[PDB]
């Protein structure tokens, strides 16, 4: 399950997280989430394991052991936590939680305290960590996007637009473009100072795009870094060309009549390695792997009673 | 057949409505503001505009909306922006002309009649000549007036008008005599040919009818000598009288220049020219006063106003202080009144009286604003303070009556003291420092005390704010000699009436550790004992029972008092209120809580200190003896149980058992278990076994809970219904019903366990707040009032609550809509439970969509449905609509200054029989609900989906937001009235533990919340800095209390999807 070269995981309000196989849609084992919705899945690095932040709570399976319960829980920590990264090496973790911090988990060693915290007003929707991994970007739900300097703890915020609360954040893995996506439906893009190594670091601003009308609830560069992201409550994930920032792909689970309702929130998204292909986390209880280029329903993961919040997608070697 | 022709119109609008809630066009839209027009609904029309605008820029040119937003001189410079960006365009001129003679501008359509003439355009040439007549007749020129009206065709009502005009200038009498009777006829087959659908011209045709028989007056005016008096009274009377929005007084007065010059009228243009200023045309009232003057614009600026004619400058003083000129303003005034004083002084020979009486009450006026300009342009510190206390003192003079000049010197005296007061808790934060301030403070308060007193008397039933002032320097003072004095002297000086308005702050002060303070208070309370007790009885009643000594001792005295003087009707309120907390919570239902409680704290806490001081004075209640049928049948079926049951408890006491102690235990999940059963079996009480005292009970002299007031013949309680019907609920409320000795029914709510003095004093604002509405011109005009019920106290759990008829709770009417409509009750809930099962626990991202979800598969008609099938009619439905949406949106703005909080469906109801909404249960107010740990309220006031819905279509446009700042208007107006009231129980003694539940000294909690008060009453409540006006502060709250993002997190038995 962590032993097929593909991990695809999924997670929502139905109190379970699957996992699928890629190339068929048949599901291979499903867990155990009870109490609470996932509000995020994040496969650690390591590929050993897969994290789960919930309510108040991160719970974290086993992808190697292929059957048990979760190996370590995160507890001590009001209110819902809402977003997960890991750093290469192994033993770090950071979380946004709605107590408006921003944390530091040591993975090898025990308490259910984290290495170190850093608190705003207003609570962290998200947490991204910048490929040098000595750069957190934070942003929470005043509007406010923090580098935290995971060195100098020198904090540097910076609000775009902004009296609106800014939904998630993604940085390209060329470290040459970082993005935010608001609840206006805004995405806003920075060129990236590479200061880095005795650092500066600096954000220069390229483009809004008004990707969506609704609620945008989430971004993602391309592993190429030749494409963005950009997941919705229109229903709709956006994919657009870093080149132009034109819109290339719409992908959309729009009804066919307008007296529907609508029926599904665009809740996450994960590219393929080859970034040839996207995953798609809906509340229509329906994950879905779409072609990048044909915006072609390739598979459809139906398994979940209720919505679907969560995605997590693995491409390594 | 006039009353049945708007039923029609009332009825058509309906189905125009249900379709414009199918596809909003602008085809409905235009037969919308049409057909709310015909009903004489004009800002709820002004509504269907704003959504016109709003959706569709689409009849185009922002000139064109501005222009059917009446705003003419919005419309004026964006068709000057629209003409000299473009070209002629024929059209764009008739506009820009339409709005230079609505603004009266006759300077600019003369000029723009003739120095634009080529006007090849027919039409053009038709319009056009209406126009230039009559900027020709306010100009003068009457050749131009002759040339134009040549042009109108004597068809036209305007044609055979403007004869009428020209024949009495050149004094053609029985010409002009006939002019106006063909104008007549020329209208009344006009008012049949648009009949309905036309503009303020069936509105307008009584400015035109109006000028016609004035015309007519004008005629009397001309040939017989003998009524230039009685023509000018008629004529001033129905002015100050009248109320026409500017634009027709001046046609008005237009007709009226025919016969009498400005010079001779005077007193008719300044009133004239002083609701330009009010109504906020300013550029035109400077004119009217320009003239009146005879002299500039004050184009020689540097140059002193002229003395001429007293009345007219002091206008333009304070039209310049209203425009921007205001340190300007502030200069003129001081220079004018030094030569005032001087006109007075030197220039008075003695057969000069009444010239100097008018003389010095003007000067007193000019004081008065020396002094708010000063405040105004430096604010309160130690310069400024002594220089308007001045000021005021001399207006106190000038005029010695006149509330205003007392009252402005008091509040200077008391804000006097608050300066320096505020001053040393700012220097106690970083012995002859206090002396000094003794000093200070004494030399300020006996002044603020004597100046509230004078300006109480010249009140006289409209002193609240004054009257709770004395209070605050009197209480707050722990009394210095020379303040008690100046106090003592007020109240023998100031009539009795005044102190009932204010009965429960006085009594909340009773048990006063002050001495010479409790002194006066106790002897005045007695004095309000000689006459009308009965305003006393019910809270003195209340204050004797009570468990702080001082407090119910000093109480007793009161009563005894009375005793001396009005004994049976002590001993009768003595007695009823007796009973009636008896029936509040009978021995059984204190019996089942306190069991409760007690196997909470031992079975669930291991504590038996706790719950032995549970249940001790339940057995100590009843050691007592039965002493009604109910009480003895207990007594029999439970008392010996529980009497062996602290046989036990008291085993366990001496020996530390577990054994003797678990033995009562047993007995005690018995009776319980007993009652428990016997629990929903109370749906009824009959007097005749619960209380026969009240049973007993023929023709009183105590008057029904909550009705006496002097002015009003005392309603007193013949008789007591035998049957309380009671309510099933948590804390089984009674239906307590009373017979009047006047024959009528009076019902009331007997509440067990709910503190009810806070309602007290929100009923109390409540009242203030609605003689402000009744006073402000345009909240009166619109009926707008707070639907208030009678609070009567009785201990600190129980109390009566006043049971407003035709009432039904918005859940109920739901409920009933629902179960008739067979839709599952709680659909809503149940769609969001099935969706997300951990619904409380989502992100609020999350919590938006299954709300939203939700939301989008429900109808959000009810509410709007089930008061559309009530209606026996069509009219009686229009009318109970904007009854509702304006009495709505009262209490969203109150409710808001109120901090009122917990507005769930059963918390409010809707009267049946007017629509008027009406609040009850006020217990959390201040942001209280908002700071509350679980499930905190992000909402100011419920503005709920299907509320909203029930409306007109176009709702929160048309008479909601404008009834919205109406109100908002008044009350930062009157913002310290207001201020004084809540102050008045936020500092309240008894009722601060309503701020320490921030836990589930207050001195500095208490400061916050009355901060907070007043930036809501000044525009600060948003952004710290900013200092929003009216419109906007509103505009942003009925946003928060509309966002999803709000109302998603709403507890789930708030209904946010009702
Ligand atoms: O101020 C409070 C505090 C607590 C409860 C109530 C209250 N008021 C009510 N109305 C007062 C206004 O006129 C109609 C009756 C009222 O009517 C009710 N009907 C059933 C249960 C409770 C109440 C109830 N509770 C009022």
């Amino acid at each position: 399950v962590g032993s097929d070269p593909v991990i695809l995981a999924t997670a929502g309000y139905d109190h379970t997280v699957r996992f699928w196989q890629a190339h068929s849609g048949i599901c291979t084992r499903t867990v155990q989430h009870q109490d609470s919705q996932v509000n995020a899945l994040e496969v650690t690095p390591d590929r050993s394991m897969i994290a789960a932040a919930g309510y108040q709570h991160i719970r974290m399976y086993d992808l190697n052991s292929n059957n048990p319960n979760p190996i370590i829980s995160y507890d001590g920590v009001n209110k819902n936590i809402a977003s997960v990264g890991f750093h290469e090496d192994g033993r770090w973790m950071y979380t946004g939680g709605e107590d408006c911090t921003a944390r530091i988990w040591d993975l090898r060693s025990r308490n259910l305290q984290c290495q170190r915290i850093f608190q705003v007003n207003a609570p962290i929707n998200c947490v991204c960590l910048h490929p040098n991994q000595a750069e957190l970007i934070v942003g929470d739900q005043s509007g406010a996007i923090h580098i935290w300097d995971l060195k100098t703890d020198h904090n540097e915020q910076l609000i775009p637009e902004p009296e609106v609360s800014i939904t998630s954040a993604h940085i390209d893995p060329d470290a040459s473009y970082m993005a935010a996506v608001n609840s206006t439906g805004n995405c806003y893009v920075w060129n990236l100072t590479g200061g880095i190594g005795d650092e500066v670091t600096q954000l220069i601003p390229k483009t809004k795009i008004p990707a969506h009308t609704r609620y945008a609830l989430q971004c993602r560069f391309s592993p190429d870094s030749t494409l963005l992201a950009t997941c919705s409550a229109d229903q709709t994930c956006k994919i657009w060309r870093t080149s132009n920032f034109s819109l290339m792909t719409e992908l959309s689970i729009k009804s066919g009549n307008p007296g529907e309702s609508s029926r599904g929130w665009m809740w996450g998204c994960a590219f393929s390695g080859d970034s040839q292909y996207i995953v798609t986390a809906s509340s229509d209880n329906l994950a879905r792997l779409w072609c990048v280029e044909t915006g072609e329903i390739k598979r459809e993961y139906g398994g979940h009673q209720k919505a679907v919040v969560c995605l997590a997608f693995n491409d390594s070697v | 057949e006039r009353a049945a022709k708007c039923r029609a119109y009332a009825k058509a609008l309906h189905y125009k409505e249900l379709e414009f809630q199918k596809g909003p066009t602008p085809a409905i839209l235009e037969s919308l503001i049409s057909i709310n027009n015909k009903l004489q609904q004009p800002e709820a029309a002004a509504g269907v505009l704003e959504y016109a605008m709003k959706h569709f820029g689409e009849l185009e040119i922002q000139a064109t909306w501005y222009e059917k937003l009446h705003e003419w001189e919005d419309a004026l410079v964006a068709y000057d922006k629209k003409m000299d960006t473009n070209k002629d365009d024929p059209e764009l001129m008739l506009g820009r002309m339409r709005c230079l003679e609505a603004l009266g501008e006759w300077g600019q359509l003369h000029q723009q009649c003739c120095e634009k003439w080529t006007l090849v355009n027919d039409e053009t040439q038709a319009k056009m000549a209406r126009m230039a007549a009559a900027a020709a007749w306010g100009l003068g020129q009457w050749d131009s007036m002759e040339e134009y009206t040549c042009m109108i065709p004597r068809d036209t009502h305007d044609g055979a008008f403007y004869r009428a005009v020209l024949a009495l200038h050149q004094d053609l009498f029985s010409l002009a005599q006939q002019c106006i009777d063909k104008a007549r006829d020329l209208l009344d087959a006009e008012l049949t040919a648009m009949a309905g659908e036309s503009y303020s011209r069936a509105y307008g045709a009584m400015v035109s009818c109006h000028m016609l028989s004035e015309l007519e007056e004008v005629i009397q005016y001309k040939l017989v000598p003998e009524r230039r008096e009685i023509i000018r009274q008629i004529w001033w009377e129905r002015l100050q009288g009248c109320q026409r929005i500017v634009e027709d007084w001046q046609k008005i007065l237009m007709v009226r220049s025919l016969v009498v010059s400005p010079h001779e009228d005077m007193r008719t243009w300044l009133k004239y020219a002083s609701l330009c200023g009010k109504s906020g045309r300013l550029a035109l009232a400077h004119k009217t006063l320009v003239l009146l003057l005879g002299v500039d614009p004050s184009r020689q600026l540097d140059h002193p106003l002229p003395t001429v004619h007293p009345q007219v400058t002091y206008a333009y003083m304070k039209n310049m202080w209203k425009s921007a000129r205001k340190i300007d303003a502030f200069q003129h005034m001081q220079h004018f009144v030094q030569t005032m004083q001087q006109q007075a002084q030197h220039a008075i020979a003695t057969e000069d009286q009444q010239h100097k009486q008018e003389l010095h009450k003007l000067m007193a006026r000019c004081f008065l604003k020396l002094g708010e300009w000063q405040l105004n342009l430096q604010g309160i510190n130690e310069s400024t303070i002594p220089k308007v206390l001045q000021y005021y003192s001399a207006a106190t003079e000038h005029d010695r009556s006149w509330y205003k000049a007392w009252h402005a010197w008091a509040v200077m005296n008391f804000e006097a003291v608050l300066h320096y007061k505020h001053q040393n808790q700012a220097r106690d934060e970083k012995k002859k420092v206090t002396e000094d301030l003794s000093k200070t403070l004494l030399m300020y308060t006996v002044p603020a005390v004597q100046g509230f007193f004078r300006s109480i008397s010249l009140s006289r039933g409209n002193n609240l704010q004054d009257t709770l002032r004395v209070l605050t320097l009197w209480f707050d003072y722990g009394h210095w000699p020379d303040v008690n004095e100046a106090l003592v002297e007020g109240v023998k000086a100031i009539q009795i009436d005044t102190w009932l308005q204010v009965i429960p702050q006085l009594i909340a002060r009773i048990d006063t550790p002050r001495p010479l303070v409790g002194r006066l208070i106790h002897q005045l309370l007695t004095d309000i004992g000689r006459y009308h007790p009965q305003a006393l009885i019910y809270p003195l009643t209340v204050a004797s029972k009570s468990t702080t000594t001082a407090r119910h001792n000093a109480a007793n005295k009161i009563l005894k008092n009375m005793c001396e003087h009005s004994n049976t009707l002590v001993q009768q309120a003595m007695m009823v209120s007796e009973e009636l907390i008896r029936v509040a919570i009978l021995w059984h239902e204190m019996w089942h809580e306190g069991l409760e409680e007690a196997s909470r704290l031992y079975f669930g806490e291991r504590n038996v200190k706790g719950m032995f001081e549970v249940l001790e004075p339940l057995h100590a209640m009843m050691e007592r003896g039965p002493q009604t049928l109910k009480e003895t049948s207990f007594n029999q079926a439970y008392g010996r149980d529980l009497m062996e049951a602290q046989e036990w408890c008291r085993k366990y006491m001496k020996s530390g058992n577990v054994k003797d102690l678990t033995q009562a235990w047993d007995l005690y999940y018995h009776v319980f278990r007993r009652i428990s059963k016997q629990l929903p079996q109370l749906t009824s009480l009959e007097l005749q076994y619960v209380s026969p005292k009240l049973l007993m009970c023929r023709d009183l002299e105590l008057a029904v809970p909550g009705t006496y007031d002097p002015n009003q013949p005392i309603i007193r309680i013949q008789s007591i219904a035998p049957s309380l019907q009671v309510i099933t609920s948590k804390q089984r409320p009674r239906k307590l019903t009373l017979m009047g000795s006047n024959g009528h029914e009076f019902v009331f709510l007997l509440k067990g366990h709910e503190d009810l003095r806070q309602d007290e004093r929100v009923m109390q604002l409540f009242g203030l707040v609605n003689t402000l509405l009744a006073n402000d011109p345009t909240s009166l005009r619109k009926n707008l009032s707070i639907q208030r019920y009678a609070v009567i106290p009785l201990s600190t759990n129980s109390g009566l609550i006043g049971w407003v008829p035709h009432c039904d709770t918005l859940h109920a009417l739901i409920r009933d809509y629902r179960e008739k409509k067979k839709i599952l009750l709680n659909i809503e809930h149940r769609i969001m439970l099935r969706m997300a099962p951990d619904y409380d626990h989502l992100t609020l991202m999350q919590k938006v969509e299954v709300f939203e979800h939700a939301v989008n598969n429900t109808a959000g008609d009810d509410l709007a449905k089930l008061l559309w099938l009530k209606s026996p009619s069509s009219e009686v439905w229009f009318d109970r609509r904007t009854n509702y949406t304006r009495s709505l949106a009262v209490m969203s703005m109150v409710g808001y200054i109120l901090g009122l909080g917990d507005r769930h469906p059963s918390n409010l109801m809707l009267d049946r029989l007017s629509g008027k909404i009406l609040h009850i249960d006020f217990g959390d107010c201040f942001e209280v609900a908002m700071t509350r740990e679980k499930f905190p309220e992000k909402i100011p006031f419920r503005l709920t989906r299907m509320l909203t819905n029930a409306m007109e279509v176009t709702g929160l446009d048309g008479n909601y937001r404008i009834t919205c700042h109406t109100v908002m208007e008044v009350l930062r107006e009157h913002k310290d009235s207001v201020m004084a009231v809540l102050e008045a129980f936020v500092y309240d003694p008894l009722l601060n533990w309503r701020l320490m539940d921030t836990n589930t000294a207050l001195n500095k909690k208490a400061i916050q919340i009355i901060n907070r008060v007043r930036d809501k009453l000044t525009g600060r409540d948003f952004s710290h800095d900013d200092t929003l006006d009216v419109p906007t502060q509103v505009e942003l709250l009925i946003k928060q209390a509309t966002s999803h993002e709000n109302l998603c997190q709403c507890y789930i038995g708030w209904c946010p999807f009702w």
